RNA sequence: CGGCGAGUAGCGCAGCUUGGUAGCGCAACUGGUUUGGGACCAGUGGGUCGGAGGUUCGAAUCCUCUCUCGCCGACCA
RNA sequence: CUUUAAUGUUUGAUGUUCUAACGUUGACCCGUAAUCCGGGUUGCGGACAGUGUCUGGUGGGUAGUUUGACUGGGGCGGUC
RNA sequence: AAUUCCUUGUCGGGUAAGUUCCGACCUGCACGAAUGGCGUAAUGAUGGCCAGGCUGUCUCCACCCGAGACUCAGUGAAAU
RNA sequence: GCUCGCCGGAAGACCAAGGGUUCCUGUCCAACGUUAAUCGGGGCAGGGUGAGUCGACCCCUAAGGCGAGGCCGAAAGGCGUAGUCGAUGGGAAACAGGUUAAUAUUCCUGUACUUGGUGUUACUGCGAAGGGGGGACGGAGAAGGCUAUGUUGGCCGGGCGACGGUUGUCCCGGUUUAAGCGUGUAGGCUGGUUUUCCAGGCAAAUCCGGAAAAUCAAGGCUGAGGCGUGAUGACGAGGCACUACGGUGCUGAAGCAACAAAUGCCCUGCUUCCAGGAAAAGCCUCUAAGCAUCAGGUAACAUCAAAUCGUACCCCAAACCGACACAGGUGGUCAGGUAGAGAAUACCAAGGCGCUUGAGAGAACUCGGGUGAAGGAACUAGGCAAAAUGGUGCCGUAACUUCGGGAGAAGGCACGCUGAUAUGUAGGUGAGGUCCCUCGCGGAUGGAGCUGAAAUCAGUCGAAGAUACCAGCUGGCUGCAACUGUUUAUUAAAAACACAGCACUGUGCAAACACGAAAGUGGACGUAUACGGUGUGACGCCUGCCCGGUGCCGGAAGGUUAAU
RNA sequence: AGGACCGAACCGACUAAUGUCGAAAAAUUAGCGGAUGACUUGUGGCUGGGGGUGAAAGGCCAAUCAAACCGGGAGAUAGCU
RNA sequence: GCUUGAGUCUCGUAGAGGGGGGUAGAAUUCCAGGUGUAGCGGUGAAAUGCGUAGAGAUCUGGAGGAAUACCGGUGGCGAAGGCGGCCCCCUGGACGAAGACUGACGCUCAGGUGCGAAAGCGUGGGGAGCAAACAGGAUUAGAUACCCUGGUAGUCCACGCC
């Protein structure tokens, strides 16, 4: 439930815990289990790359299926499940004749569904299928970006991404964070949004919460002294500066997005 | 009140040993500017 | 005891680079308009630059020391 | 000369279409029992992108230094 | 006020006695909106203040156990 | 050798780390030991470490490391796939007694287990670098059942007393036994099974995953503790034979039940919650290429091995690390009795020690302590210290408040011990008989026996009954911080830092941003309900005004302008 | 259920005395905070000197830190005792 | 026991009654390009703001957004507050018509629970027009206003509060 925690003590005083009652209470579907060998901050390298981060409580990462290429078989949802990685659980999905799979759950779904990817299926929560063969003005998500890449695009608890039109052997969408763009119209996509769609207001509550998440703290930069970080230094709270990154680039300012290859597909960027 | 030289002779021979030292460039170098001085405390072996 | 900042009528200021004529806005005051104040529509009176100088073709102006009021620093062991 | 029409003929600007170098952290067999790579198909970008050299800009993210002297201690304000 | 030097600012209160302390005045030399304002239950080896308790902290020290000091034999340095 | 002291979740006992003869015997006392020394962890000499089963090696991985061909790099060299290494984890198996001057689960006595090899015989479809299953897991929290272990009694052996009484309700001592093997329980999960099929596991598949008819409600897996074989054997208080002063050798009774009882075990089991909880080999089943009488694998049995090294001693200390026979610092297991909630504390057991300078006198002064007449913070920078309250059960609990807290606000009430309730109740566990009896380690009933609160009264003693150790000072306001937390390791613990939250802003994926000449990885096997960065910092009441200048974010009219 | 409450082991180290050529190149003896959590510790890896790491003091990288250590440059140079 | 109270049951009838999904036209303010040039907008009159970096104007292609001209009539519903497109779903009330029927079950109701426009608030979506705030331009003796150019909270949706 999107549950109130009732605040018994301080560091219960402010935790609320979006939960469902149906994600299922037991246990990771084993076959589709590698671990994960947590490398906080540091690359092969050694040597942290980015900052701010570190352990916290172990996971066992999910084999997650986002081409989905059966395209043709029908697909029996199992039961949801919590896999802790991305924010948008999980739900265990077999199929008619076969092999049993891990599927973003689309929010629409109760286990017991039968769905179905392909070029040639219907239109409801949780049908993959290519935007060619797609009804205009739709709302989908897990867009892909080449035709057999898998997905890159809206697959984030909740979002969705608005298909606005067609241009020929090409289709704009809208993207949800200002910025739309176009790709070829034979990218494969699944209608609607996806689960877990109010994990938007879970706060954690509490220092606690957060250090077995995998953040880790991060210390003002008038904080530190000036031989850690440009703004740091100064006799009492201090600034007096202009506020940059910790090698130099000045933030909340000159948009950096220069990639060049990609300005050839975004329609109308973000104003 | 820990003191400084916590020994053990397995992290004493990974890392100051002979393959340790014999390896890469800059290990063969050290044994090379030992035998030249000619010392019978080359490494530590044992 | 010491820098920067000046004093132009009751009040507060351009005239001061590179000396040449004492103007200006708002008061006291008097009037037009209205039955009457105030306001608007306009004017009269109000100084020889705190003061003493020398200097000089004539000095608020050019400088120097004072009366007073601003302001800047008055720090280290 | 100001100002217009076409012609011959030479640069430069800008855009569409294209494939052939190049790009390909797209898919797919093979070397190979291998989410490295290389090799050949195929799809998509495409003369742009990336890089080389030259070049203005930006550049405390860095490096090298510089920040007078008499002075009734030094600083101040002078003086040179 | 943790900012207000100037000033013990001046009044109420607590004391027989109040440069700190609680409450306001406004004369903010120089508070005041995220270099965040005001307020805030709880919490704090926290910052001052106050009453009750309680005691050698004090008037004023008095005795008294035990380890050293001191004496003997053994041993025997160091700063300069 | 007697006596007295000290520790007893330790200064006791066993190990890893580490050290490397310090271990035992005979001798030596010149140096070494904060003195001596017939002494020693000091010197000389001899002597001491027995493994198929503990560990290591070994089969296999994790972080991670070298890293063939490679991509890259000015040379070096940096990164990485295949691969091959790396336990603080998974893979085979031993326990009881005795014994050495000194080692043990090694050797001798007894009972045996474990993986391989060969082959007589019986069978006969086996066979990966392949697939699947398992091994494969978290945190917390109770509660049920038991064992370690202890306690009381019975039995059994010896005793009855160096001053009063102690022939019995009396003192003291011992009442030990494993692995394995047979029977499977309290207890947990689970529907088995037969036929016919399947575009699933890169191919294949009598396996497994799935889909369908039949079929009755069972089979099975895991499993502390118990009960007997183990054991007419050993062990066993003690007394006797000998008497080298060490002691040597035979003999040797009882060996019971009940009350408790864990933090250990069933428990890799189960309820529940979000912060979603390691990978491969051993073992197990099923196929490919082959061989398909032969060869391979299964089962019974006989027989033969189990290479190597570590082990001595200390191991909360005089032996490791601290220049040292240093009040210092190091991690894991076992855990006794009486009061006790206990692993607090108090006093003791087994068991180690009396901290390698002793003997006097009893100045001032110093250090650690005890009480202190009357007074009570007058002292002082300040109640610093020191003092004092200090315990379970029952009551009685403010302003304020986020409604939880506050608050163990404050504040008082009874505590010992004997008898009576009752020859020790409630409660706990609970044999036989009895009865149905899926002939059991069953299930009801009955309750002997054995422990044992708590509570009420009388009464009695102290001056004081949480009597000692141990064991909350307390409220009235206010500044700062929301709060638990962290920091100057070694003069700075708070107001400093973080913090959950709020915001701005960047980022559309070969992401931005970073570490690297570069290849590359991090970010993220994540993809704008997420990531970077900055700022301020719970929630509550709020977020005024100036876009000048500095700087970003849009614009491309003009002026100006590098290279060529 | 709890970064819950009093409170041991353990982790830390606020208070006063001793020590301060000491028993110790920062500890002891009493009182003190946390004490299933942002927890402590054990072992084996990873990170590099204008670089590493940092719940950010310019603290820590072997008794040394506003740029560790050893060797080479190097008899650096010193108008100053 | 009664039926004229009140309430049931049976065919239907009219409607902006409520809640929920989607959907259609006109038209404004922007995004993009072509034709095209000194003015656009504005109120009394000006000046801010827009514009020769080519606006406004119109035409072509999209964007969301909110209101649903006309039908609209002291018209129909609701206890009230309030309700105006269409469409499908669910569903509430008023009333006529005659038969069958329970046979006073009625009226009111401090306590009480519930509903209740507008703004106002909390959290997450949203954004055209319009508009508190606010700014500048006039106006004015002053103008913290009426006017003008822009614009923020909000206006709007789900969901709690008020």
């Amino acid at each position: 439930a999107v549950v109130k925690c009732k605040p018994t003590s301080p560091g219960r005083r402010h935790v609320v815990k979006v939960v469902n009652p149906e994600l299922h209470k037991g246990k990771p579907f084993a076959p589709l289990l590698e671990k994960n060998s947590k490398s906080g901050g540091r690359n092969n390298n050694g040597r942290i790359t980015t900052r701010h981060i570190g352990g916290g409580h172990k996971q066992a990462y999910r084999i997650v299926d986002f081409k989905r290429n059966k395209d043709g078989i029908p697909a029996v949802v199992e039961r949801l499940e919590y896999d802790p990685n991305r924010s948008a659980n999980i739900a265990l999905v077999l199929y008619k004749d076969g092999e049993r799979r891990y599927i973003l759950a689309p929010k629409g779904l109760k286990a017991g569904d039968q769905i179905q990817s392909g070029v040639d299926a219907a239109i409801k929560p949780g049908n993959t299928l290519p935007m060619r063969n797609i009804p205009v003005g739709s709302t989908v998500h897990n867009v892909e970006m080449k035709p057999g890449k898998g997905g890159q695009l809206a697959r984030s608890a909740g979002t969705y991404v608005q298909i606005v039109a067609r241009d020929g052997a090409y289709v704009t969408l809208r993207l949800r964070s200002g910025e739309m763009r176009k790709v070829e119209a034979d990218c494969r996509a699944t209608l609607g949004e996806v689960g877990n769609a109010e994990h938007m207001l879970r706060v954690l509550g509490k220092a606690g919460a957060a250090r077995w998440r995998g953040v880790r703290p991060t210390v003002r930069g008038t904080a530190m002294n000036p031989v850690d970080h440009p703004h740091g230094g100064g006799e009492g709270r201090n600034f007096g500066k202009h506020p940059v990154t910790p090698w130099g680039v000045q933030t909340k300012g000159k948009k950096t997005r220069s990639n060049k290859r990609t300005d050839k597909f975004i329609v109308r960027r973000r104003s | 009140m820990k003191r400084t030289f916590q020994p053990s002779v397995l992290k004493r021979n990974r890392s100051h040993g002979f393959r340790a030292r014999m390896a890469t460039k800059n290990g063969r170098q050290v044994l090379a500017r030992r035998r030249a001085k000619g010392r019978a405390r080359l490494t530590v072996s044992k």
